[PDB]
């Protein structure tokens, strides 16, 4: 229907926006709604439980408490059991992957992907194919996500078309597939019109995947560019760790120094994807030289 | 070892692709095989930068959801599936790192010098490359690299001496002399031995050093010095002390113990480097980039694909 702004907003990153086009509707006590708002607020740090009456509004209580201290209890608990709505679950599958129960995660979208609301559904087929590409499989993301297409029609398409598109892009981003066509203008275009740190980072991605150290340079300098790192601290605040995450590797390139100076930051900082690799294979090399005495 | 990764290491073999693809142990064993790496310890960063060089995370939606990893491959969409290999930075930053060596060499600063050329020895030994000529560079690269390590680890053995050991002191600022560097740095070890054999009416070796730099060097403040030490030294064929030291003749110096290896000599060499020591020093590591065993055998640094 048509809150296609809301969401062409959430999914570019900007929530300064995707906040102000749900405004545009007096509390017409809509899932899709709630989901959103509750969802775009706590993107602007400015999360406010929106009501505990809600079996729904009340889950998202129930997650955002959840991600202030890794219990799933009474979120996993107040679900069991209960046939829920895909939102209600998306919300689950977040937890339980954000925990590391990657393969329960698939399942818990998988399991309502398949079932009754009309509403919610497209919002899982993205997250079940993130999942599936966390937990590094490729395919079963591929299936998850042709299943869904060459079946669903014109209508889902509609409103969901960009919710799909960036599916699709996940999946040629690790597939590496058409990452310099096709993929390329995807991410070129939305950063040209809707510069985010989402867009733009994912640009930069695109550059790093290329070999473009050269544009990729300018894409990160302009990063720093008080446009984003000041005139725009909210939302940029959010993205920090995988953008020195983003700047180790282009230093990499570059044969930069900077690969401990700057994962300094992200270390003393975050605990993610990036230092859970370099640990990881840190060890994995002390390991070897204890081995060899 | 993943859809991609399996790629990688199905399409080769080679080090630098087994420690992208996160096979370090594989990695290991075959630079053991092929260099005689044995000591591993500096060479961490270099498994370390391949791997994380060539990963890439572009954030996921949900924000506080893990980040996704992406690939970054050598090659365009353009290329045989066969030839699917990971990004490894070749040899524009071999030479970065040659000249930052150059420059700490006019500098004055050995240790910072030497702590660079060692550097680009370990990228040249887990380096990827696809043309012949890069791959016949690489090694042109890693000759010049040893040489400038051997040269300075023996100029710097000199400073490293007590008053009393001028016999060795004298010895030592003249093979300085013999380090296959290029001739605008070779000055500086012609000036330095030029200048002992003075010093200590040597002026037998004091001309000829002199002289062998004011070939390289028409005029300026420091090529002014080399004449007017070469004629008062030039006048008195002098032999003050005689040292161990042949210039009309062919030998290597060993980078262990700093005497030359004549022609007969036995020697041993260090399978990656290169570098010749005495039979002394077989079975132990190199000191041009303590990694290598000498003397172990290996079937050569591969380096292409």
């Amino acid at each position: 229907m048509d809150y296609f702004n809301i969401k062409q907003n959430y999914y570019t990153g900007n929530f300064v926006q995707c906040l102000q086009e749900i405004e545009k509707f007096s509390k017409v006590t809509d899932n899709t709604l709630l989901f959103y708002k509750a969802k775009t607020l706590l993107a602007l740090g400015q999360y406010q439980s929106q009501d505990p009456t809600s079996k729904l509004g009340k889950v998202l209580d129930l997650y955002v408490q959840f991600l202030d201290t890794k219990n799933i209890e009474e979120l996993e608990n107040l679900l069991k059991d209960k046939q829920n709505s895909p939102y209600e679950l998306y919300l689950l599958a977040t937890a339980q992957a954000i925990l590391g129960d990657l393969d329960k995660s698939l399942e818990t979208c998988v399991e309502g992907i398949d079932n009754d609301e009309a509403e919610g559904t497209t919002e899982l087929l993205l997250l079940a194919i993130e999942v599936a590409l966390l937990n590094n499989n490729v395919s079963t993301a591929s299936t998850i996500f042709d299943n869904y297409t060459n079946a669903i029609e014109d209508t889902v398409s509609g409103d969901n078309e960009m919710i799909l598109n960036l599916a699709e892009s996940y999946i040629k981003f690790a597939t590496n597939k058409e990452t310099a066509t096709s993929n390329f203008y995807y991410y070129e275009e939305l950063s040209q019109t809707f510069p985010t740190w989402k867009t733009q980072l994912g640009l930069l991605n695109l550059h790093l995947q290329q070999r473009n150290i050269a544009e990729a340079q300018g894409i990160v300098e302009l990063l720093l560019s008080d446009y984003y790192s000041v005139e725009q601290k909210e939302n940029a605040v959010l993205y920090k760790p995988t953008f020195l995450a983003n700047q180790i590797t282009l230093a990499l390139m570059q044969g930069l120094d900077t690969e401990d100076l700057t994962n300094q930051l992200v270390k003393l900082d975050h605990e993610h994807a990036f230092i859970k690799h370099h640990q990881e294979i840190d060890a994995k090399f002390d390991e070897l030289v204890r081995k060899y005495d | 070892p993943h859809m991609e990764t399996a790629i990688w290491i199905k399409n080769s073999k080679l080090p630098a692709v087994l420690v992208a693809a996160g096979a370090f142990d594989a990695a290991v064993q075959a630079l053991s095989k092929q260099v005689g790496v044995v000591k591993l310890e500096p060479l961490k960063k270099y498994f370390t930068n391949i791997y994380e060089g060539c990963r890439t995370y572009i954030p996921s939606t949900p924000c506080e959801l893990p980040a996704q990893l992406g690939y970054v491959r050598a090659y365009d969409d353009t290329v045989s599936e066969d030839q699917i290999l990971p990004y490894v930075p070749g040899l524009d930053v071999v030479n970065e790192k040659m000249n930052e060596g150059y420059k700490n060499f006019k500098l004055n600063k050995p240790d910072i010098a030497i702590e660079c050329f060692r550097e680009a020895i370990y990228r040249i030994t887990l380096l990827m490359v696809d043309d012949a000529e890069d791959e016949k560079l690489a090694h042109k690269i890693l000759e010049t690299a040893r040489e400038y390590i051997l040269g300075l680890s023996i100029e710097l053995e000199r400073r490293s001496l007590k008053e009393g050991n001028t016999v060795r002191m004298l010895e030592l600022a003249a093979y300085f002399t013999k380090a296959k560097l290029s001739p605008i740095h070779r000055t500086n070890a012609l000036q330095v031995a030029m200048s002992q054999h003075f010093k200590h009416k040597n002026f037998l070796q004091a001309s000829y050093f002199a002289g062998e730099f004011l070939k390289i060097i028409s005029s300026g403040p420091r090529a002014e010095q080399a004449r007017k030490i070469k004629n008062k030294a030039d006048s008195m064929a002098s032999d003050a002390i005689p040292i161990d030291f042949d210039p009309y003749a062919k030998f290597d110096i060993c980078a262990a113990t700093y005497k030359p290896i004549y022609e007969d000599t036995p020697s041993v060499s260090d399978p990656l480097t290169g570098s010749k020591y005495v039979i002394t020093e077989k079975d132990k590591i190199d000191r041009i980039a303590m990694i290598s065993k000498i003397g172990a055998p290996a079937s050569g640094l591969r380096i292409r694909v």
